[PDB]
């Protein structure tokens, strides 16, 4: 996808995610944990279903229309009928086929931004106080118990708080 | 060390394939089938109105065949015409066969309105054993066959109707084709014979077929089969010196004709669609099937493809 994180710099999904299609999963003193992060997830949700109901009612009520079977050839009348009903086939089979490859590539790409603006999201929350590992990761400098993590997820953290002692700790 | 928070995505065990711009197979969490590949083995009856025609197609139900009585005062939305239908009446053709089909389908309703026509002195009532109606000879019910009368007399008919009422008319009627000239002279005295009908601004002459033909229900003689339609403020006027097939009155045209025909043989059920194939009723909520392009009322569209996948989910990328 054009911003590189799922299938990127984002190795894999993580199949332990069931219930949001984003989150965060840390590692601090206290132990581990896997969390959906909301926001994100109904944002690509979204968008998605929107599709799903735009595609799911355009009208196509037809009733009398013109005769698509024949027993046996008539010539010039028959050939026209015959002609014009597969013109119609090819031009809506056409429209399908792209209608589809459109939507998906569109859909993945979707996808993808939802995951870098959650990433970028946390990004700028740290500040100074964490660096990009390169695979989705950040490397917290400074102690962060389990209120602090969920400061993070929750978007409360203030970087101030624990920015001399990260600094002290990236720089030196 | 320090502690570290990754941004992640779910995954699956196993996706869906699916096509891009770019790629032909790419894995996703989820995906949705556009393509309906899957019918009802029956036709709803609801919420469109469908009248069966059963052994009976449109053409004879309109001219009143023997068997097609179920549907007189029929009104549809779609008739459901039967391959295996069977003619029961006499040996006939209708020269724009598919016109009059498709008049008589898109009007959407049989409603017949008997006139009183007075003939002059030829015989009325003509029957035939290729018509057998309840075991007796007789003939179609909205036609009167007309003959010369006893003392050997068939004259100019010429008789007029004037629609002064709000509604169209259809006129069917038909034109006797003999095998012999002797047979010509022998029901209607005149040879040759002849049909003329004319409205205001159109007129018809027919000139009777007269040759040997193949055994048709046990006959060689045949009926062919025209229409007219009369709009108001506009009449319509009958002259025969012979072979005339006469109307018993008029069927009603709607103002405005929205029905269609469907030919099948799948069975009538107890199921709800409004989209009806010649395979049978989908019920879907997909925009595309590949069932048939015969499909009538509110469908899904039809398409070449047994599948297309709408992706509804991201990049599937497991472990
Ligand atoms: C009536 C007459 O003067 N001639 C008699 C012949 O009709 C008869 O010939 C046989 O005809 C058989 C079919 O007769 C029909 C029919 O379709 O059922 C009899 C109908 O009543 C008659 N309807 C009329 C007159 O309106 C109808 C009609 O003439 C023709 O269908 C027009 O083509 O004829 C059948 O064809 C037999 O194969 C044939 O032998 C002979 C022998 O019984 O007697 C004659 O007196
Ligand atoms: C019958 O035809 C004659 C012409 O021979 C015409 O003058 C007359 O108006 C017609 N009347 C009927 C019965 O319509
Ligand atoms: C419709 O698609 C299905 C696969 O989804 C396929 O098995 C079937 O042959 C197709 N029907 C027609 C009439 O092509």
């Amino acid at each position: 996808g054009l911003f590189g994180a799922i299938a990127g710099f984002i190795e894999n999904g993580w199949q332990g995610l069931i219930d949001g299609w984003y989150g965060f999963r840390h590692q601090n003193a206290e132990g581990t944990g896997t969390a959906a992060d909301l926001k994100s997830t109904q944002a690509a949700i979204d968008q998605i279903n929107g599709k799903l109901n735009r595609l799911i009612e355009k009208t196509n009520d037809k009733y009398h229309q013109i005769e698509k079977e024949f027993e046996q050839v008539e010539g010039r009348i028959q050939d026209l009928e015959k002609y014009v009903e597969d013109t119609k086939i090819d031009l809506w089979s056409y429209n399908a086929e792209l209608l589809v490859a459109l939507e998906n590539q569109h859909t993945i790409d979707v996808t993808d931004s939802e995951m870098n603006k959650l990433f970028e999201r946390v990004r700028r929350q740290l500040r100074e106080n964490a660096e990009d590992k390169g695979n989705g990761c950040f490397e917290i400098f400074h102690k962060c118990d389990n209120n602090c993590i969920e400061s993070i997820r929750n978007g409360t953290y203030d970087h101030d708080i624990y920015r001399d002692e990260a600094i002290n700790n990236r720089f030196q | 060390g320090n502690p570290v928070i990754c941004m992640g995505h779910h995954a699956v065990a196993n996706g869906t394939m699916v096509k891009t711009l770019a790629d032909d197979q790419v894995e996703v969490v989820t995906a949705q089938e556009l393509v309906e590949s899957q019918n009802l083995p029956e036709l709803c009856p609801s919420p469109l109105r469908l009248v069966d025609g059963q052994t009976c197609d449109i053409i004879n139900g309109a001219l009143g065949s023997p068997g097609c009585d179920h549907l007189n005062g029929a009104e549809w939305d779609v008739f459901i015409e039967r391959p295996n239908a069977v003619d029961t009446c006499y040996p006939f053709d209708v020269p724009e066969y598919q016109s009059l089909r498709s008049i008589l389908a898109n009007n959407g309703k049989f409603e017949f309105i008997a006139e009183e026509f007075q003939w002059n002195t030829v015989k009325q009532n003509g029957k035939s054993g290729a018509c057998k109606r309840a075991n007796v000879n007789d003939f179609f019910n909205r036609l009167n066959w007309l003959v010369k009368s006893d003392g050997n007399a068939y004259p100019l008919q010429n008789l007029t109707k004037i629609n002064n009422g709000d509604y169209a008319r259809l006129y069917i009627w038909g034109v006797h084709h003999p095998s012999t000239d002797t047979e010509q002279t022998n029901l209607y005295k005149n040879n040759p014979g002849g049909v003329t009908v004319s409205t205001k601004t159109s007129q018809t002459s027919v000139v009777p077929n007269i040759g040997s033909r193949p055994l048709v229900r046990g006959l060689s003689g045949r009926v062919s089969f025209y229409w007219t339609i009369v709009e108001p403020g506009d009449l319509i006027v009958f002259n025969t010196i012979g072979n005339l097939i006469a109307p018993r009155g008029h069927y009603k045209l709607n103002n405005q004709k929205k029905s269609t025909i469907l030919n099948t043989a799948i069975p009538i059920g107890s199921c709800v669609s409004k989209c009806h194939t010649d395979k049978g009723s989908l019920s879907t909520t997909k925009p595309f099937q590949n069932i048939s392009r015969i499909a009538v009322g509110d469908c899904p569209r039809y398409v070449k493809q047994g599948s297309l996948k709408l992706a509804t989910g991201m990049r599937n990328i497991p472990e």
